[PDB]
């Protein structure tokens, strides 16, 4: 049996660490919903 | 329990404590992606959560009604991934989103990294609204990983 438990708020913190590129990428989402890279 | 928020998804039959996944409670719904949960039902404190909607394409799946979270990318301004990883507490990371160019559609996608035990974390908008869920996407020509930004429809 799986539970849940609280981890926080839904909240934009104005003073967060910005990180991560924006990458353009082809992509096939199959039945299964697994993403592959065309 | 059923305050509106990010939670973790634990259980109990592995090693220890696990936590499987992430998701959002919001106006008496929560929503996780279907990969972490199957579908099967959980267990908020004495109360049982059932699942309600589901959809193995989208990997999305939403339990005491139906999918309530309606916000979208605008495709220019960043977002904040609420990552809530094993182990540890909530952090806000931002993000300028990629896009995954598919057949159907163009969505965003957020080039951030973290274990599994962590999907079903929230994206969200300045405006602290959830655009969508993290924890479905591909591998890239490296090794790292990126996110679809995953959204259901409202009804
Ligand atoms: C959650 O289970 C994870 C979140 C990303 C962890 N991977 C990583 N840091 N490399 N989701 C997955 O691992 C996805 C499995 C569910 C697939 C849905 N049909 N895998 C991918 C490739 O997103």
């Amino acid at each position: 049996d799986m539970y849940i438990e609280r981890a926080g708020d839904i909240t934009w913190e104005k003073d967060a660490e910005v990180t991560g590129n924006s990458p353009r990428l082809d992509v096939a989402l199959d039945e299964s919903g697994d993403f592959s890279l065309v | 329990e059923t305050t509106d928020g990010v939670y973790r998804v634990m259980t109990r039959k592995l090693l220890g404590s696990t936590q499987v996944g992430v998701g959002v409670m919001q106006e008496g719904v929560f929503h996780t992606m279907w990969h972490v949960t199957k579908g099967a039902a959980l267990r908020s404190g004495e109360g049982r959560l059932d699942p309600y909607w589901g959809d193995v394409k989208q990997d999305l799946v939403s339990y005491c009604g139906p999918w309530k979270l309606d916000a979208a990318w605008d495709g220019l301004s960043e977002v904040q991934l609420l990552a809530v990883p094993p182990g540890e507490r909530a952090k806000n990371i931002q993000t300028l989103p990629g896009i995954f160019k598919t057949k159907d559609g163009d969505i965003g996608a957020v080039a951030l990294d973290y274990p599994a035990g962590t999907s079903g974390s929230p994206i969200l908008d300045k405006c602290g609204r959830v655009i969508g869920l993290y924890g479905n996407g591909v591998v890239i020509k490296n090794g790292s990983y990126v996110s679809a930004i995953t959204q259901g429809k409202r009804e």
